[PDB]
C-alpha cells in the first residue's frame, strides 16, 4: 500500500517528468522490446523500428495514463477502470509483462532524472508501478 | 536440462502410460479455463464461455492432441530440445505471435494433469523430474524469439 | 476477487480434504523442496529428510492456516493478519516462493481428489491460493 | 553467454568506465531499500531502518564492493560464467542459504544503477546486453543449488 511519503515521492518525481512524459513513455517501450523480445508478440501490427510513429504515439498514451494515475493516486482502481477492462477482456496481456514494462520505466527515469532518482524515490516509484500493475490485472479472472 | 539418468528413466516410464490424445485435450482445456487470457489465440475455436464449452470443444480437443503430439516427440530427444523445437519456436514467434510465458503456463497445467491422472504414482521425485522437463521444453520453444 | 462460485468450489474441495489437510500440507512441502531447491534456503534449521517430523509439523501448521482462511473466506485479510506480519517482518520469504508452494498444493490436491479436481474447481483453488499469497505478502513494503 | 561480439564489446566498454566502489555500494544499498526483505541476510551490519541509514552504512558499502568485485571478474569469463561461479554458487547455497531469487533482484537493481550513472550513454541496446549479462550471472550463481 502506498504510504503518504510514497505518494509525495511519486508526485514529485513525476512532476519533474513534465512535457517529456511522452518521450519517456516511447523510450521505455523501446527498451522493453529490445531487452524482452517476447513483449513484442503483443504488437504484431506495429512498426517496432526505432523512432516509429506507432511506438511514439503509444508511448504518449501510456505516459498519459500514468499521469492520470499519479493525479488519482488515492483512487486508482476508479481512475483506471476502463483500462483495467480493456486489458482484462480485450488485450489480454499476460501479467508477467507488467513487471517488464515497470522495470524499463524505472531504468528510463533513472537515466533522465539523476538528481531525483534517489533510493527512497526509487522504492516509491517501484511500489507505484506495482500498484498500477495490480489494478490493470485485477479483472483478469 | 539437468536430467540425471534416473530422472530420465522416471520421465520415460510414466510417459509410457499416458494417452496423449486425452492428456492433450485436458491440458489445453484446463489452460483456457484456469488462465482465461490465453483464450486470446483461439477466437476461431468457437464457444469458450464456460468450462463445459471449453473442455468439450472438438477444436480444443484436436489442438490439444497436436500440441501434446509435438511434446511427446520432444521427449524422444531430451538431448536436443532446442534442435527438436526450432521450427516450432520460429513459427510461434513469427507467425502465431505467442508470448513465451504461455509455454510455462501450459507446463504447470500439464504437471497438474499428470498428477490428476496418476495419483499416488506421481511422486515428489517424479514431479521434480517432470518440472525440469516442462521448463526445458518451454525454454526450447522460446529459443528463437527475437 | 473470489466469486460466489469460487467460494463454493473452495469450501467443497477443502471440505473433502478434511482430516488429511495436515498430511497434504507436508507432501506439498516435500514436493516444493524437491522441485524448487531454492525454497530450502528458508529451512536451514529443519531436517528435510523424507518423513521428517519437522516437515510433518510444519505441513500441519500450513494446512491449519489454509483451513482458517477457508473458514473466513469473506474476511481473509483480517483472519490472516498475524501471519501476514510474521511473514513480512520476521520470515521475510521472497514473494516468488508463494507461487511455488501454491503450485505444489494444487499438485497435491490433484493427486488426492481426482473426482473433485475438475477444471472449474482447479480454477477456483488457483484463484484462492493466489488470494492467500497476496494477503501474506501485503505488508512487505 | 549468448552475447554477440557487438553485445560483448558494448558491455565491456561501459564497464571500463565503472567505479566498482561507488556502483557496488549503491546497488547493494538500493537493494536493501527497494526490497526490504533482503535485509534478512545483513542483520549484523547495523541500522538499516532508513534509506539514509542503509546508504551510509559502511558494512553495506563494503559488502557491495566485494560483490561487484566478483561480478567484475566474471565479466572476464563471459563464456563460462558457470565455471567461474561454481564455488560461489555452492557457498551461497550451502553456507549462506541465500534464495537464488535474490540474484535476480540485484541484477535489475544493478541495471537501474548503471542507467542512473551513465544517463544518455545507457542506451536501449546497451541495456539489452546488460540484461543478458545479469541474467547469465544470476543463472550461474544458482546453478549448484540442490
Ligand atoms: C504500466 C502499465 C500499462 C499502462 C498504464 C498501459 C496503458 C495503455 C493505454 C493507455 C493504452 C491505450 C488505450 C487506447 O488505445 O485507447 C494501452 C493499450 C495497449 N496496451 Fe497497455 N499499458 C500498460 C501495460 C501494457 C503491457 C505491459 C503491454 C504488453 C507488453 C500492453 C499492451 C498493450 C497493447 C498491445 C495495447 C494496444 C495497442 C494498440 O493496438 O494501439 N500494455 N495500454
Ligand atoms: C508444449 C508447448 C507447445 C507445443 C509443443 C505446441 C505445438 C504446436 C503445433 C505442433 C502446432 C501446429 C503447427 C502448425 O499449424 O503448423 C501449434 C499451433 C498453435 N499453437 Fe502451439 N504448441 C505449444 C504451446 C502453445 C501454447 C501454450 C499456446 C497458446 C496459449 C499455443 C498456441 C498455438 C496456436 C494459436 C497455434 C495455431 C492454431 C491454428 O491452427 O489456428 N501453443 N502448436
Ligand atoms: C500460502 C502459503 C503459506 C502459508 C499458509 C504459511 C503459513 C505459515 C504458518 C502457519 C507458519 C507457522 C507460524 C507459527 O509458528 O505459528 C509458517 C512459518 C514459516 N513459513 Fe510460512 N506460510 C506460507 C508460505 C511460505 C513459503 C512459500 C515459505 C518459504 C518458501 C514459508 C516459510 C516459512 C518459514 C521459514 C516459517 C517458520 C518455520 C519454523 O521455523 O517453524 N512460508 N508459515
Ligand atoms: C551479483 C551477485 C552476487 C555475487 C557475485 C556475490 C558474491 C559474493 C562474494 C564474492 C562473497 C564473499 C564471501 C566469501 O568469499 O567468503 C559474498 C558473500 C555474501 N553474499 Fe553474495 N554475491 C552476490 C549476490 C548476493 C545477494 C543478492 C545477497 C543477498 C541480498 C548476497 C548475500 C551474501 C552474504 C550474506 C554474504 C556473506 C557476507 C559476510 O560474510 O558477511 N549475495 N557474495
Amino acid at each position: 500500500v502506498l504510504s503518504p511519503a510514497d505518494k509525495t515521492n511519486v508526485k514529485a518525481a513525476w512532476g519533474k517528468v513534465g512535457a517529456h512524459a511522452g518521450e519517456y513513455g516511447a523510450e521505455a517501450l523501446e527498451r522493453m522490446f529490445l531487452s524482452f523480445p517476447t513483449t513484442k508478440t503483443y504488437f504484431p501490427h506495429f512498426d517496432l523500428s526505432h523512432g516509429s510513429a506507432q511506438v511514439k504515439g503509444h508511448g504518449k498514451k501510456v505516459a498519459d495514463a500514468l499521469t492520470n494515475a499519479v493525479a488519482h493516486v488515492d483512487d486508482m482502481p476508479n481512475a483506471l477502470s476502463a483500462l483495467s477492462d480493456l486489458h482484462a477482456h480485450k488485450l489480454r496481456v499476460d501479467p508477467v509483462n507488467f513487471k517488464l514494462l515497470s522495470h524499463c520505466l524505472l531504468v528510463t527515469l533513472a537515466a533522465h532524472l539523476p538528481a531525483e532518482f534517489t533510493p527512497a524515490v526509487h522504492a516509491s516509484l517501484d511500489k507505484f508501478l506495482a500498484s498500477v500493475s495490480t489494478v490493470l490485472t485485477s479483472k483478469y479472472r | 536440462m539437468h536430467l540425471t539418468p534416473e530422472e530420465k528413466s522416471a520421465v520415460t516410464a510414466l510417459w509410457g502410460k499416458v494417452n496423449v490424445d486425452e492428456v492433450g485435450g485436458e491440458a489445453l482445456g484446463r489452460l483456457l479455463v484456469v488462465y482465461p487470457w490465453t483464450q486470446r489465440f483461439f477466437e476461431s475455436f468457437g464457444d469458450l464461455s464456460t468450462p463445459d464449452a471449453v473442455m468439450g470443444n472438438p477444436k480444443v480437443k484436436a489442438h490439444g492432441k497436436k500440441v501434446l503430439g509435438a511434446f511427446s516427440d520432444g521427449l524422444a530427444h531430451l538431448d536436443n530440445l532446442k534442435g527438436t523445437f526450432a521450427t516450432l519456436s520460429e513459427l510461434h514467434c513469427d507467425k502465431l505471435h505467442v508470448d513465451g510465458e504461455n509455454f510455462r503456463l501450459l507446463g504447470n497445467v500439464l504437471v497438474c494433469v499428470l498428477a490428476h491422472h496418476f495419483g499416488k504414482e506421481f511422486t515428489p521425485p517424479v514431479q521434480a523430474a517432470y518440472q525440469k522437463v516442462v521448463a526445458g521444453v518451454a525454454n526450447a520453444l522460446a529459443h528463437k524469439y527475437h
